[PDB]
């Protein structure tokens, strides 16, 4: 009956079980994840062959998550481990499979950082996304 | 009629059952699921 | 008509690997007014309420949030019961997200249907850990 | 008709009850057809098979001897299952012959007579001790 | 006199269906004064000791305790040895607990049981991985 | 006011530069309050619980005993985090005591030490291999 | 002072030892290994696709070793395991690199089935011989 | 000057010596071996 | 100058390297008139012997049969010593042919070339083995 | 001349003698070949 | 007259040569009256009883099935005795079928038999595993 | 020009005499640029580092405060180096305070003073307790 408060495991993995049913379910609303100063790229090339940079607010973040069709996407979890960091922040690291469109499952791996809102307590927003497929990389 | 050890003609064949099925699975497509998956 | 041995051993190497692969299809396993717990503990610090029918029990399973859910079979029993059903023992270890191992035991009742023959739905899957209870 | 959870608690009670005050009149609690292993080891190590039929139940509990064994029933979980039978899985603690409890997990399936109301049967009876599996 | 080819296959495709059906069963295929090496369980694991016996084969096989060990044959040599023995190479890919797919060499040494013709019991087993000792 | 691309360049160059050359002082690029979780040390090698403190680290590092660890460094990702910390997380090749090249994430929390500028220790580091998942 | 036995795994290791140095230094005085009933197959590729067949004889077996030219070899054996097998006789596996004419390293497994020959006692002969690259196989 | 830890600038790339050979190996030959073969 | 401390790390990693990787090539770290005492308990019962040139420390070397070693460095010390020398004491696990890992201490004594920059040629190589001694 | 049972003395090194040899090479035939070079 | 002491050595070496290599002839080293034993345990647990004669004792020897007995021996010390015997101390560690030593602890007294000179029988052999009766 | 064998094996025995007769002139042995380190442990846990000159070699063995060292001296080898020099192996088991015996490896490196004929001094000295490093 204590009700104590959540630890980062915990946080982490409820965070990455909301992150991709939202995903799977709701994409566009994905954006109100992040925040003012949040950084975020996915999985990105550009015409040149290296892996696309990252975004790095709220709009154009929101932006690039409209870019991105994700339709009927489907992911499949295989390792989240997270842990705490400054500020009462978590660190998380996810490993997995996508698929976007109904494609092939593509291995993905990806680190969030979750930071604290402050005023409100128990409320976390996502300051840190990296994520990458791991097939235009290695 | 060639079996080893403690077997004859029968078992592990019979206790192959490729036909068994569980809830609404088409037969194999629980294996195929997780095979190169 | 396969052995009841048979029967339990295929079906838990089948809920077994598919928990491990795709834990969101485990709803396909069950039926209609089928009891399964797994819950272990509650709000209130005991043994979770069975939940019955298929969109509960689906609910119910992503609620638990298999990843990677590793299982380690250490015995399986599989007798034969009322109705041409089946009644498997399996006792083993099981570790989510890459923990620890924790040891565990479940309870399967699969009963079979009048229509498509050699077909078993998982009539009761009852679950619990070593560790909180002892 | 009386809850699942009650009767397989108030089994749960007589069983235990009667594996030590009276061992004698065990195999009263199974029908005909009814399946029984209490956690045997063979010379190969593969833990011992389940008996089946009354006398061979009753046979089994004679080889086993039973004398004054102590029960500590850390958890009792009983549900409903086909033809309104019971299902029901236990852990615990049993020492045999005052000696040191051992870790024991099980599963009791019984199945009612169909003659009088509130009657049942030990249909399936598994019993495994943790260590000689684990 | 069955090929040793013949009989190479045969064997192959018993044992791996077997293993990866009933590993529990897995000792049945040895008998007595029989080598059984593997990869080796240890602190490290490093340390892979050979072991006798249907009993210690059972033991070590249950506690490698394969789940749904796929296994992917790619190549069967079966020769001809001593006492009208057969000899078996075989490589393939073996995923277990639903791993990746890791080269393997299982490299048999069968024996005649001498009572009853055509049959054969694991008189060598010796089983490496090829990422571990590459 | 440093590049977080830059600093997280340099710094993934220096971390493995000295892991590959002098595997004993991994330790001094930690401190106090450093979470350090890394692969997995136990019986079964499944569960390692994070270590915290220079001590403790130096301790796991050497346990793990990286003898002449080659690194392939394939990606490497640096963007800014609280307390104007940077994270860094890394795909590449490593491969230690000259075996196989294994595919990894490490990721990285650094944050300032507050009294030099342009100054970071490691306040989080999280390993992962790509065989042990998946 | 004890003289005793050698015990399997040293036959089997001082018989891998010999094998390769011998075949690196002087490979065509390898025939000399085998026996009457010598089954020997060696990375064979038939004009098919499939792995070749076996050789039972000292005189196709010295014909082999000559046909396969083995010149400069450069073998390194990364592991070998010997048992105890029927008839006081050593079943040997072995696996490693082997590389002919100074060409690439090439990935090698091996079953080598050793028996007594009975006149002179602690000798041994190669009854069977199993060697197959894995780039042939895989 | 920017340095981790408690590092000064170069201690670390002092540690790296890529010049020192041992035997008659050349510099990087043995490197070479072990990594490619 | 290098340091000892540097000299001894980088020679105990590229011996403890090319020793797993090419054995054979390990005659060419030592120079003419170089002891070379790797070895054990000989007939007579007393410390191996010292061999002395190329030829004899290659001789041993293959003698020794150095398949698939592996290494683990628990600890290495360097200290200058006269002539410009470096002497490296470096304890640990070693392991033939994957086989178990036994503690061992091993001597380096190097000396510089008379005529060129940075380089060492071992003088001396004293090995010894824990379980042989004690 | 110690002697213990039955046994002729001499013969128990005689029988006990035999190096470990392979093929139909004499004891160390194989090494000469090898040691050829460095 | 040689010296008890030598002789006791070359008895011991002679003894364990024959018994590794060729144990069926082990028992001509005994006498027609000659005691044997060799660290047997019975049921109750008592170490097993000594036996009589020179077939018994053979008939021992071979159901023993020393296959391979490898053995290091530690100590040896040999005493004059009674009628010009000689009495041996033996402590060592012998291992058959390739497992693991085993410390043992060892009397031999061996007597002339008059007929020719330098000529001994094995008159009792005592033979004890540590790990049996400490 | 005395062997070095006995040269070393006269070092090992006048150094671990005067490691408990006399410690207070332990330093002689040591000359201005002599290395020396007797298995320390520091906070973060790393051996200790070592000292140089004899009046801090002096200061380390005050601190160490050896008082009747009992020393069983396993295994020494000793042999030739540069202009002379020895290098000395020794392994054994000491204890300080009449405490336990603590397992140890050591290495000296004596240098010739070139200007006393069969005169050496202590240029270097590494001393390593196996549980503190292994």
């Amino acid at each position: 009956m204590v009700m104590e408060k959540p630890s980062p495991l915990l946080v982490g993995r409820e965070f990455v079980r909301q992150y991709y049913t939202l995903l799977n379910q709701a994409p566009d609303m994905l954006h109100r994840f992040y925040g003012k100063n949040s950084s975020y790229v996915h999985g990105g090339l550009d015409s040149n062959g290296k892996p696309a940079d990252a975004v790095y607010g709220q709009k154009e973040i929101h932006r690039k998550v409209m870019s991105q069709n994700f339709t009927n996407c489907h992911t499949k979890i295989r390792h989240v481990d997270a842990h705490a960091t400054l500020n009462d922040g978590v660190v998380v690291q996810v490993m997995g499979l996508l698929s976007n469109n109904n494609q092939a499952l593509r291995r993905f791996m990806q680190t969030f950082v979750l930071a604290p809102e402050g005023s409100v307590a128990n409320k976390f927003y996502v300051h840190n996304d990296i994520f990458r497929y791991q097939d235009e990389v290695f | 009629p060639i079996t080893f050890g403690d077997f004859n003609d029968g078992e592990i064949e019979s206790l192959s059952s490729e036909l068994l099925t569980f809830g609404d699975f088409l037969p194999g497509e629980v294996d195929d699921l997780t095979d190169s998956d």
